């Protein structure tokens, strides 16, 4: 039926955005009193990138 | 397609619990900048025109200095490198942790902007460099003063690093763009300020030379581009300003990608925008240290 | 001090 | 085979995306500025601390002055009193943080830090002591202060202080004593059965010597032996350049040299007993 499987899209969205946020809040440690230890997980990210386009064949 | 409804489905609640984490992340940070870091730099009683001037009388230690270029301009504060090659070194600017947003429009790049120096362990005194962009009027002024030398300096995430050495550098004024020329280059990095990109060939070696160029902010365009439309821009939102072409061999005001490996699907825009040095590292590599010093030529 |  | 779309949580999170970037926005115009630093310089200028009083400043900390004949201006701490009177401090100890071992061109020009809480080591600079000091027809007066280890604290004052130029080796003048608890050193001491050790170690009309610029009265080199740069005689009475010692007494066997080279005042405390603080500050002497 509903063949939207554009969350390859929202996948791409989400990527983008993790690290623009990654920088941003780093961008915060010569401003700020404290600066969030954090990290990206572009692993994770990748790992079930390659689904989808696995599951979609 | 009968087993579609099952990772299709884990992969959106994995999505939305990253953008509660990330809702998470962004709240928490701005709860911390509710109130500033702070600095306590006492000022070095030796001060003089730059910091060539202040290490032949002595100051010796590379830390934050005040210094008066001109008695027309108001004495401001600097980092001076007094250890690298013969010292002397006025800090324009400097990447280390990517603790400050270079991602900035033309003001903030015309007046100066982030952090000149910190405080180490428990001194009374600013011995570490922040990261900071001196300011275009400033630059400008000091390389104009007389025959001026710039060394960049870079590292990657490895350890490993190499520097490029211009024996010239002058910057205009902004009724002038604050265009930009180097010249007499040696080093280890690659010429990519005056030769281009070392990957590209003939136009599209050419139009990545930065000599000559102008400088151009997000929200300020004086690129080598001349089209009519905005999707044509070296400098968009939340990139760093520099002296771009068609468009760049190098961007030291780039953003600071952590590991320095990034791709095309990572950059907001899709573009090359990190701590770049296409002559050493590639497009796609964002340096972990990156500087620029200048000093009068002798 | 001095030096004698 | 199971129909059902929900895809709710699709759209969903595609507003929760565009409601993320907004909050993402305004978090990055809160980080736009620098650390505050706590350091900063005051506005008013003057010729002096005193000049900067007399226009109203009521704060002691970080001023820039500029005397007539100095080419430039130039920062320096200013102590101001509730009484209108504004000290120009040229020389701190405080902590032993800073080292004074330092060569004719480092004592020419200053070395240490100024903070507005005068809680940092320094020496202002022979120059700049110079201009401040010899301004025209403006008689000056010094203020040496001295803090022992038990929280005691002294004074010794010198009327119409002045520091020479450099082509005299900043050589140090004043009219007379003009009293205070420290006593004056500068007038050296009788420290034992030579009859001359008085006259050697008083200070007024010494020049100024470091290491790599020896203009003492002795045949060897004051300042490189006892590690400093002073107006040195043979060698001294007042030492306040000297070797900073924790808790105030030393010994010969404390040295290199075998020598008195800490931070000494020989009419308050034997020349083995070095100084917890010092406070070297100029005035105009119609202000005392
Ligand atoms: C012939 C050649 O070298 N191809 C380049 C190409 O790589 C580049 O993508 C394009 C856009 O600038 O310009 C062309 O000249
Ligand atoms: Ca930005
Ligand atoms: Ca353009
Ligand atoms: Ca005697
Ligand atoms: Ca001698």
């Amino acid at each position: 039926q509903l063949l939207q499987k554009n969350v390859r899209a929202q996948l791409v969205d989400m990527k983008r955005l993790e690290v623009d946020i990654d920088i941003k809040i780093r961008s915060c440690r010569g401003s700020c009193s404290r600066a969030l230890a954090r990290e990206v997980d572009l692993k994770d990210y990748e790992d079930q990138q390659k689904q989808l386009e696995q599951v979609i064949a | 397609i009968p087993t579609n409804l099952r990772v299709l489905r884990s992969i959106l609640e994995n999505l939305r619990s990253k953008i509660q984490k990330l809702e998470s992340d962004v709240s928490a940070q701005m709860e911390y900048c509710r109130t500033p870091c702070t600095v306590s730099c006492n000022i070095p009683v030796v001060s003089g025109k730059e910091c060539e001037e202040i290490i032949r009388k002595g100051g010796e230690t590379s830390e934050m200095y005040l210094i008066q270029p001109d008695s027309s301009v108001k004495p401001y504060r600097v980092y001076c490198d007094m250890n690298t090659e013969n010292g002397g070194w006025t800090v324009i600017q400097n990447r280390q942790d990517g603790s400050v947003d270079f991602g900035r429009k033309w003001d903030p790049y015309k007046q100066g902007f982030g952090n000149v120096a910190t405080n180490t362990d428990g001194k009374n005194y600013c011995g570490l460099p922040g990261e900071y962009w001196l300011g275009n009027d400033k630059i400008s002024q000091l390389t104009r003063m007389g025959p001026t030398e710039l060394l960049i300096e870079m590292e990657d995430w490895k350890g490993d690093k190499v520097k490029a050495h211009y024996g010239g550098f002058t910057v205009q004024n902004e009724a002038n763009k604050y265009q930009i020329s180097v010249n007499k280059y040696r080093g280890t990095a690659g010429n990519a300020l005056m030769d281009g990109a070392s990957q590209l060939m003939g136009e599209n070696r050419t139009m990545t030379i930065h000599n000559g160029m102008f400088f151009s902010t997000y929200d300020r365009d004086n690129d080598g581009w001349l089209t009519s439309d905005p999707r044509k821009q070296c400098s968009k939102e939340d990139g760093g300003g520099w002296w771009y072409n068609r468009c760049h061999a190098a961007n030291p005001n780039g953003r600071y990608y952590w590991g320095g490996q990034y791709t095309w699907d990572m950059a907001k825009h899709g573009t090359a925008d990190g701590v770049v040095w296409m002559n050493w590292k590639g497009s796609w590599y964002s340096m972990r240290k990156m500087s620029m010093k200048i000093r009068p030529f002798f | 001090g001095h030096r004698p | 085979s199971s129909i059902r779309y929900l895809q709710e949580i699709y759209n969903s999170n595609n507003q929760k995306i565009v409601n993320l970037k907004e909050k993402v926005a305004q978090l990055e115009a809160q980080c736009q500025e620098p650390c505050k630093d706590t350091v900063q310089i005051h506005d008013i200028t003057g010729k002096d601390c005193q000049d900067i009083a007399n226009k109203g400043a009521k704060q002691s900390g970080l001023y820039f002055i500029k005397p007539l004949k100095a080419n430039q201006q130039f920062l320096v701490y200013c102590e101001i009193d509730g009484s209108g009177n504004g000290w120009t401090v040229f020389q701190k100890r405080l902590d032993g943080s800073v080292d004074f071992k330092k060569n004719w061109i480092q004592y020419k020009e200053g070395f240490g830090h100024l903070s507005p809480t005068g809680t940092t080591e320094f020496w202002l600079g022979n120059e700049k002591i110079h201009l401040i000091s010899t301004q025209s027809a403006i008689p000056y007066a010094l203020r040496v202060e001295l803090e022992d280890w038990n929280g005691r604290t002294s004074t010794a004052d010198y009327a119409m202080f002045k520091v020479g130029p450099e082509a005299d080796k900043y050589r140090l003048t004043y009219a007379y004593f003009a009293g205070g608890d420290a006593g004056d050193a500068f007038d050296g001491f009788d420290f034992g059965d030579d009859p001359s050790d008085k006259f050697f170690t008083s200070h007024n009309g010494m020049q100024f010597s470091t290491w790599d610029n020896d203009n003492d009265k002795f045949e060897g080199n004051c300042a490189e032996q006892d590690g400093s740069g002073w107006w040195m005689n043979k060698c001294h009475a007042g030492h306040l350049n000297g070797v900073y010692y924790q808790g105030g007494t030393y010994s010969k066997a404390s040295t290199p040299n075998g020598y008195d080279n800490g931070i000494i005042w020989a009419t308050w405390k034997t020349r083995w007993y070095s100084m917890k603080k010092t406070t070297m500050k100029i005035i105009p002497f119609n202000r005392l």
